[PDB]
């Protein structure tokens, strides 16, 4: 009837130059964000943005669905859908290796990242960088 | 006894009406009717039983008729003893009945014939084995079947710890453990080690198995008292054909031990190839910290093998990070001087200068260590020969305690000052005599100038704890 989502990015932290997954709100019937502090925000209603509609819109039109898959983590679902956007020509083979690391990085919550100093965000090159 | 040993019935007859006595017994402790139930004759057992033979007797090493009929695979001495008065619950020397002395070989129809009449399988021996641990080891199938048509249950284990699922995977018997995974053996089957079905498995080598285990939808992440997974027990004797597919099948990525420990310090302790690029696909991080603060990246420096300076590259660490010590990768190269994996190092650019939490440079440890080695290759990075520590002490004060005389004489040669006072007012002359060292104290007393003080606290410089 009411659920949980979550959203990670990819950043970078100023303890030491590197690529992690930090999320950045949550979602109970309302959003919930949190700044450089680790604290976060009191609940409100989400608000949207024209490009984000636009293209979320473009994308999903031709977005690769799987439904009801046989799996047991984050790993395997990450193999079946790098396969699967090689099997749709979504993206060229020789991306996933890069890809695979991407989608394999420690996902980390809030109370680490004063230890950590905060985090900002960072871009993937093709080297790996 | 030779009448038994050599299956004569025809002269049993005279020597029994004529005279003799069953009860006597060979220095085994053995009865006529122990021999002819070893034997195998029928006749003999048969006239000395007529005789008047006791049916229940204890050998010397503490076995029973049954237990020997049941050891040498005889059906119709098994049949008329049990016929005829006995009883399979009886213990050894060693509490094992003629079930265990049975599966102790896998005869098929004596236990059946046993099981027939009243037995209890469910049962402990010496060790508390089940009859279905000592099946375990035979890898015979249906053994086990029969075991489980009477509903032994593998929820029984033995003082150790151990389970049949453990001695199954032990001495690896596959179709063994295709029998028993339709007898749903619990997958949290932990002895006080603490260790999982996996980890046998890591440990030995046996392989074929792992398949087996994820026919039940086994778990990778499963953590005993130390916290270890089956790809800690996996590196920690490596056979790499397992992991190489647990980690497509969900492995752990950055699981840590009680000590904090990851596999990718470990790999990298005991130098490999494919691990690390196998745990770098799939997501190995060498700046994890320890419950002392040194990363994969460190531990791995320390041993400082041939292809760890080439792998390190391709995974992003701080160059030079410091522990609680203060410890930069530079700090532990210098500790186990290796001029290969130093130079390298220095090619990727760290800091010739690095010093420690406390003020000790690169050099002072080199100095403590004496490798002058390790000062040349610092001395071609343009690290300061004079570098005072926070407490006053200097290259000179620390070879002098360390007594390595070579390493001062290379110091001084290169510009190395010998007349700096420390916080305690010793110069390397006056350590060089406090300590005794004659060869060093006849260079530092001369090229030292006069001791700044009249006057014994040592210098030794940190190492991370075990």
């Amino acid at each position: 009837h009411k659920v949980y989502v979550e959203l990670q990015e990819l950043v970078m932290d100023e303890k030491n130059q590197e690529l992690r997954w930090m999320e950045a709100a949550r979602w109970v019937q309302l959003e919930e964000n949190l700044g450089e502090n680790g604290a976060w925000g009191r609940p409100h209603l989400s608000h949207l943005t024209f490009w984000s509609l636009l293209e979320l819109r473009r994308v999903f039109t031709k977005g690769t669905v799987l439904l009801d898959l046989q799996e047991t983590s984050l790993a395997g679902v990450a193999n079946q859908l790098l396969d699967r956007f090689i099997f749709e020509d979504q993206i060229r083979p020789q991306d996933r290796e890069e890809l695979l690391r991407a989608l394999l990085l420690k996902h980390s919550h809030a109370g680490e990242l004063e230890a950590l100093g905060g985090v900002k965000p960072a871009v993937l090159t093709r080297s790996g960088d | 006894h030779v009448a038994a040993h050599c299956g004569h019935h025809r002269v049993a007859k005279v020597l029994l009406d004529k005279g003799a006595k069953p009860n006597s017994r060979a220095l085994n402790g053995f009865t006529p009717l122990h021999i002819a139930c070893k034997k195998n004759h029928v006749r003999v057992m048969e006239l000395l039983l007529k005789t008047g033979a006791s049916i229940d007797a204890v050998t010397e090493s503490g076995l029973t008729p049954l237990h020997v009929a049941s050891f040498m695979g005889h059906l119709p001495i098994v049949k008329n003893l049990l016929q005829r008065g006995a009883s399979p619950n009886v213990s050894n020397v060693k509490v094992e009945t003629p079930l265990h002395m049975a599966a102790r070989a896998g005869h098929t129809e004596v236990a059946k014939y046993l099981l027939q009449n009243k037995a209890k399988v469910n049962a402990k021996a010496k060790d508390d084995q089940t009859p279905l641990h000592c099946a375990a080891r035979i890898g015979h199938t249906n053994m086990v079947k029969l075991l489980l048509e009477n509903n032994a249950n593998p929820n029984l284990a033995t003082t150790a710890g151990h389970t049949p699922l453990h001695i199954a995977a032990r001495e690896g018997h596959v179709e063994t453990v295709l029998a028993l995974l339709e007898k749903e053996a619990s997958q949290a089957c932990m002895t006080k080690k603490g260790f999982t079905p996996l980890h046998v498995a890591a440990k030995y080598g046996k392989v074929r198995v792992a398949e087996l285990l994820l026919e039940r939808d086994a778990h990778p992440n499963a953590a005993g008292k130390n916290g270890l997974t089956p790809l800690h027990v996996a590196v920690h004797h490596n056979n790499l054909d397992i992991v190489k597919l647990l980690l497509p099948r969900g492995g752990s990525p950055h699981s840590p031990a009680w000590n904090g420990y990851t596999p990718l310090h470990i790999a990298a302790k005991q130098n490999q190839v494919e691990v690390a690029r196998s745990l770098l696909q799939y997501g190995g991080s060498a700046n994890a910290e320890s419950v002392q603060g040194v990363t994969p990246l460190h531990l791995a420096a320390q041993e400082g093998h041939a292809e760890m300076v080439a792998l390190l590259l391709s995974k992003q660490a701080n160059g030079n990070l410091g522990n609680k010590s203060g410890l930069t990768p530079l700090h532990l190269v210098a500790q186990e001087g290796h001029v290969p994996v130093a130079d390298v190092l220095i090619k990727h650019g760290v800091m010739v200068d690095a010093t420690t939490r406390m003020g000790y440079t690169p050099l002072h440890v080199a100095s403590h260590y004496g490798n002058i080695k390790l000062v040349k290759f610092l001395l071609q990075h343009q690290a300061d020969v004079n570098a005072k520590t926070k407490l006053g002490y200097s290259p000179l004060h620390q070879a002098a305690q360390q007594g390595h005389t070579d390493i001062v004489t290379l110091l001084l040669k290169n510009g190395a000052s010998p007349n700096e006072v420390s916080s305690d007012g010793t110069t390397p002359l006056a350590i060089a005599k406090r300590l005794g060292y004659i060869s060093v104290t006849d260079v530092l007393k001369v090229v030292t100038d006069e001791t700044s003080f009249v006057l014994h606290r040592m210098s030794f410089p940190e190492t991370v704890d075990e």
